[PDB]
RNA sequence: GCGAAGCUACCAUCUGUGGGAUUAUGACUGAACGCCUCUAAGUCAGAAUCCCGCCCAGGCGGAACGAUACGGCAGCGCCGCGGAGCCUCGGUUGGCCUCGGAUAGCCGGUCCCCCGCGGGGUCCGGUGCGGAGUGCCCUUCGUCCUGGGAAACGGGGCGCGGCCGGAGAGGCGGCCGCCCCCUCGCCCGUCACGCACGCCGUUCGUGGGGAACCUGGCGCUAAACCAUUCGUAGACGACCUGCU
RNA sequence: CGUUCAUAGCGACGUCGCUUUUUGAUCCUUCGAUGUCGGCUCUUCCUAUCAUUGUGAAGCAGAAUUCACCAAGCGUUGGAU
RNA sequence: ACCGAACGCCGGGUUAAGGCGCCCGAUGCCGACGCUCAUCAGACCCCAGAAAAGGUGUUGGUUGAUAUAGACAGCAGGACGGUGGCCAUGGAAGUCGGAAUCCGCUAAGGAGUGUGUAACAACUCACCUGCCGAAUCAACUAGCCCUGAAAAUGGAUGGCGCU
């Protein structure tokens, strides 16, 4: 029931590969399995790049099937991919689990410290809510 | 090889109305429900129009074999089509050189017992694919009538009778008797 | 080669190590099928070969070259004086098999029952059930007694009853009733096991288990013979009378190259004595025992319609090797597994 | 310290060697709902690919031979011993940390109850392609006890809907005392969404 | 001659069973191939076959229940809490669970409708390279002092009594009364704790599993084997029985 | 050939195979010895199916019958020389 | 007896030939492109096993064709006259066989594919239409798969297993 598909122009999250991380609009499909891509703004070269590695995006910039790299420019930069990209759920989420990773070891100690406390403080919300729902129930 | 795209239509009629749950098409209207699970087929149902006018079956990257599914999936969503608006009729006439064949529905169009089949002391008796009901005619003399929603359950049902009376030691193709499917058709036409 | 002449094999397969049984009562190896829809019953007895008669009757299969006329048939008797019932004992349908689940006991227990928990009734200060029994008569027990059971009506799919025999009424020898497990098919657990809490320390004659003119099962172990050779034991042929070491014996036992010999080849050991499960035996009679009102009623046995005298089925002199049938009866069509005086499941 | 795998959905000599090389390295593993494994290739196939490991037998002797286990988790312990070296002492000590069940019974009933994807037949067959179920394939080989595994299986899913159901009722409640809570504990939860959390 | 008992004969008599998957084949629907086709996806009938049932055996496999050595020296079973002292070793935070789907899923809330606080439905709103994520979650890891804040009625006494749920191999929880004690998490102030002088098996599950030894409280009061007997048994053992 | 009709059943002239229940080739194994034929008895296995189950075929009207499939479950006998 | 490589006792490094689900050291690469499903799958020098011949199973090629001048299939309409054409009479007026093998009307029908006849008759098989409406068909060829493919203790891609 389809949604993504890979058209001219999808925007495509490269999950692995030299280029992972890195977005990448398909120019256009060379075959079955292979596609020719380009990534303007985000430092990825006009290329051959297979499905395999793609995972694509809900963006689709419009330029024309076989552009020349100029005009699939233009088309990123007037529709701020790269803003709404960084804005969506998922960007964030990489960014997250980035962030996560980078995590100095004294970092982590106030990180751990800090949970501590702010799971202390929603157990004995929670507690309260399933005494007071008993209540109600009462 | 491969082929990137084939797929196909199925106008529902305003008469009916038909939904699905993923890949499993539901189809209700005059005469009653009925559905048909396509897990085992790997298609993607779109349902698409106001009023929900038409079903369509697409059928990405199919190989030759793949590609045979995307009708025969359409095809047995008219045919549910069919039975909900329509019904389906299969007649079957008896055929008989000496012994008549003395047939007689039993619980409703459920039971039907074959007496004197060959002059054989053995009684055929034949339950039916629920959801169908035999009926013995008036108007035409020796013949039946499966009347029922569900093609496939009325069509083996048929073809239990047809076969339940067979003939075994003897050649065929003198000893022609029993009862056979005359005519296949619908309980209302429009 | 081949073998020249074809024939069948001799003996079946199906029934081996051809071995002296484990058990000396049979076991009901496999009760029937339990529905719902039909009330709570026993599905099984215990009893005692007696011995064996003639019976004459009338027989009513039209087509025969018998019909309506009389025959002469074989019985055996079968003296099976009333069970009680001790304890119940639940089973739990489990993925492994059958689990046993939960086993009450009565109050009391005879002693003709509870010598069978004792290899030896002299020497021992018959203690058993001592402790157990306590439960019986206090409150805290009671109301265990109860969970137990009220466990087994939520949990247990199969409940069987145990019960014993009545050793006491028997002529025969030994005082140790035989215990044994009756499977109660009926209606729902519940009710099933209400009705077995109603049977507790209860009798339960044969009447109310089996009824007349139906096919029934024995299982019992075989008349026993000690070793023998393959000759008796197979039946296979005897060599003729020129072989120089031995003629009652198998010439060949197995080909050269499976260089084995194997376990269809005829060799010799136990003969008898192995458990068996014998089916559609009828019941021609079943036989209300000795009783009084104020002289014996012996006349009510061996008595017929029309016979009319006042016989007991116990003919002159006894049977022999066992003694008078004063209790009720079955008198199954033909023979039965096993030998005077043996338990007959 | 021990590795529950849900076998259902695995392809039978798939799993099997992942487990063999557990257990051999002294992962005490556990697999459950065996039956629920599925074997790749058509069901017809395979029901005659069982009836030839029937077939053989030691002819003088039955009694001594090959084992034919007829119940699906035996059956996949058998392909496990097939990856050991169970003639040795270390192969014998490692198939007694394997340990498998008829189902999923009381110990694991209530163990969050592992998946490896290596061995999952929605990964590893084309969806165009047949396949047994294990399930069937003991049964009409021999299997006594489907049913009852079925029947307290249902009894499983039953009661564990109810134990979701509460789970998802506290989920609800964190969700809301986060909600009613959030400015009293939001010098934290700001921290642990600079060190990557909460994204 | 005739012959009880016993063994015994198609030389007498009795008993001998029901399912499932399907094979070949014939078919249904039905595309590929505007028609047609048992076939491709899907469905049927189907057998001396096959597998199971009944039947025989019963695993270095389990079960429930009984009794558990009064004694003339005894010896043990629970319970709780102590002292040493061989041996056997692995380990060196936990995760207390939906079902499942994959050409799809997950969660909400129902304004509204049906069923037994829940279940089902539709509708709408959210996520979905999964953050209501095992790429995860939980848990903290020096000890104490006093003297502020944020957070605050939470924790304990192998604290003590009642009411539950759990049978697949339950073996684990939960919830309710009463007694006494404490101020624990998060930030900070404020000092001190052999600081053993750079250096290894540290750090725990742990009162671990097994064996022998010293304390209290409450319970207990044997069977088995042999010999003897029997003959439903038997080469011998074994088996079946009897004995204030 | 089969009234006719190549293929129901057959199959020349040609040709390709399998099998080791025939016999040959061979001489590896054994000559400080593997008891040399039959029959008898007993078990088991195979199928290349005579019979029986379920089936397709005919020059199958029935009866009898060949041809082929699934099939080795169960049978396959007493005698004269 | 093949392939690699030829040996004092050892430490480190590297290789060959062969390998790398697990047994079993190494693919626990996000390895690449195809092909292929087997109710007897296949799975590696010597080697331990199969052929001719088939297959709308599928996947490639090769060469021809067809065709909006209106197809291809699918149903519907006709299938004649010179003419018992010549030889053969045992009867062959298309139809056991064989030499022939043209014309008319033609829209178009062969001196005739079969079925059937003692022989006819009767039936059947081009050219064109109507519904219909764009692509469609034939012959070869080679890859994997299948058919061809039967033996005796239970059994061996080394095993488990693998799609
Ligand atoms: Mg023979
Ligand atoms: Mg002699
Ligand atoms: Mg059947
Ligand atoms: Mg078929
Ligand atoms: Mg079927
Ligand atoms: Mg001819
Ligand atoms: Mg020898
Ligand atoms: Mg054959
Ligand atoms: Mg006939």
């Amino acid at each position: 029931v389809f949604r993504r598909f890979v058209e001219v122009g999808r925007v495509a999250y490269v999950s692995f590969g030299p280029h992972a991380g890195k977005l990448v609009a398909i120019v256009d499909v060379i075959d079955q399995n292979r596609a020719l891509v380009d990534g303007p703004c985000t430092r990825v070269r006009r290329q051959a790049m297979p499905f395999k590695c793609m995972q694509l995006t809900d963006f689709i910039l419009k330029f024309p099937h076989s552009a020349r790299q100029k005009y699939v420019r233009k088309a990123w930069e007037k529709a701020d991919i790269n803003t709404k990209w960084a804005a969506t759920r998922w960007a964030k989420k990489i960014e997250a689990r980035e962030r996560k990773a980078k995590m100095t070891d004294f970092d982590r100690y106030k990180v751990m410290k800090a949970k501590k406390m702010r799971n202390r403080i929603i157990k004995n919300e929670v507690k309260k809510l399933q005494r007071a729902a008993l209540l109600k129930a009462s | 090889m491969k082929t990137i795209l084939s797929n196909q239509t199925v106008d529902i009629p305003e008469n009916v109305d038909i939904s699905l749950k993923g890949r499993t098409v539901i189809v209700k209207g005059p005469r009653g429900t009925l559905r048909r699970d396509f897990n085992h087929i790997n298609v993607e149902l779109s349902l698409l129009g106001k009023k929900k006018k038409r079903l369509r079956v697409d059928k990405w990257w199919g190989n030759r074999k793949e590609l045979a599914t995307v009708r025969t999936i359409c095809s047995h969503v008219q045919n549910m089509i069919k039975g909900v608006t329509l019904g389906f009729r299969y007649k079957m006439r008896s055929v008989y050189a000496h012994f008549p064949i003395n047939v007689v529905i039993q619980e409703n169009g459920s039971l039907v017992e074959i007496r004197n089949f060959l002059g054989e002391k053995y009684i055929r008796r034949v339950r039916m694919r629920p959801g169908v009901a035999c009926s013995v005619s008036q108007a035409q003399k020796d013949e039946l009538v499966l009347e029922g929603n569900d093609i496939e359950l009325v069509s083996n049902s048929a073809a239990l009778i047809q076969q339940a009376t067979t003939v075994k030691n003897k050649d065929i193709r003198k000893f022609l008797d029993g009862i056979y499917v005359s005519e296949k058709g619908t309980v209302q036409q429009a | 080669s081949h073998r020249k002449f074809s024939a069948p094999r001799h003996g079946s397969l199906g029934f081996l190590p051809r071995k002296r049984s484990s058990r000396h009562r049979g076991k009901v190896k496999s009760f029937p099928k339990d529905d719902p829809s039909k009330p709570v019953h026993l599905t099984a007895f215990l009893g005692y070969k007696a011995g064996m008669t003639h019976i004459v009757r009338e027989v009513d299969r039209p087509g025969s070259k018998v019909n309506k006329k009389e025959v002469v048939e074989a019985v055996t008797i079968v003296e099976t004086p009333p069970m009680v019932v001790v304890g119940i004992v639940g089973y739990v349908e489990t993925p492994r098999g059958l689990r046993t689940f939960k086993t009450v006991f009565a109050e009391h227990i005879s002693d003709e029952c509870k010598r069978r928990f004792y290899k030896n009734w002299h020497k021992s200060k018959k203690k058993a059930f001592t402790k157990y029994c306590k439960k019986w008569q206090d409150d805290a027990g009671k109301r265990q007694l109860d969970k137990d059971f009220s466990s087994m009506k939520k949990y247990c799919q199969v409940i069987r009853v145990l019960a014993h025999t009545q050793m006491r009424l028997l002529p025969l020898r030994q005082k140790k009733a035989h215990l044994m497990e009756i499977q109660v098919n009926g209606g729902t657990v519940a009710e099933k096991l209400d009705w077995a809490r109603e049977r507790l320390e209860q009798q339960v004659p044969v009447s109310q288990v089996f009824g007349q003119d139906e096919m029934i099962d024995v299982i019992g172990v075989t008349k026993g013979k000690g070793y023998k050779g393959v000759t008796s034991r197979w039946h296979t042929k005897k060599l003729p009378r020129k072989t120089h070491r031995g003629l009652r014996k198998v010439a060949c036992i197995g080909a050269w190259h499976p260089a084995r010999v194997a376990f269809s080849v005829a060799r010799a050991g136990q003969k008898g004595y192995h458990h068996r499960t014998e089916i559609n035996k009828k019941i021609y009679k079943i036989g209300q025992g000795y009783l009084i009102k104020d002289g014996k009623l012996i006349k009510n046995n061996a008595s017929t319609d029309y016979d009319l005298s006042d016989k007991s089925i116990n003919p002159l002199g006894g049977f022999v090797h066992y003694g008078e049938v004063t209790n009720d009866f079955v008198m199954l069509k033909g023979c039965v597994v096993g030998t005077k005086k043996r338990v007959l499941t | 310290q021990v590795l529950v795998l849900d076998g259902r959905g695995h392809l039978l000599g798939r799993l099997a060697a992942i487990v063999a090389k557990q257990v051999l390295l002294g992962r005490k593993v556990v697999v459950v709902r065996c039956e629920g494994i599925n074997i790749s290739g058509n069901f017809y196939r395979n029901k005659l690919k069982y009836l030839a490991f029937l077939r053989k037998r030691m002819n003088t002797n039955p009694s001594r031979g090959p084992y034919h286990f007829r119940a699906p988790s035996r059956i996949f312990w058998r392909t496990v011993r097939g990856m050991l070296p169970h003639k040795t002492k270390r192969g014998q000590a490692a198939l007694d940390r394997l340990k498998v069940f008829d189902g999923i019974p009381p110990p694991y009933d209530k163990k969050k109850r592992m998946v490896v994807p290596a061995a999952l037949k929605v990964v590893r067959l084309k969806p165009t392609r047949k396949f047994a179920y294990l399930g069937r394939l003991a049964h009409e080989v021999g299997w006594k006890y489907q049913a009852v595994t079925a029947t307290l299986e249902e009894k499983r899913k039953e009661k564990a809907k109810i134990h979701y159901r509460k789970k998802k009722q506290l989920m609800r409640l964190r969700k809301q005392a986060e909600k009613n809570v959030e400015k009293k504990i939001d010098r934290f939860t700001e921290v642990l969404k600079t060190h990557g959390f909460l994204v």
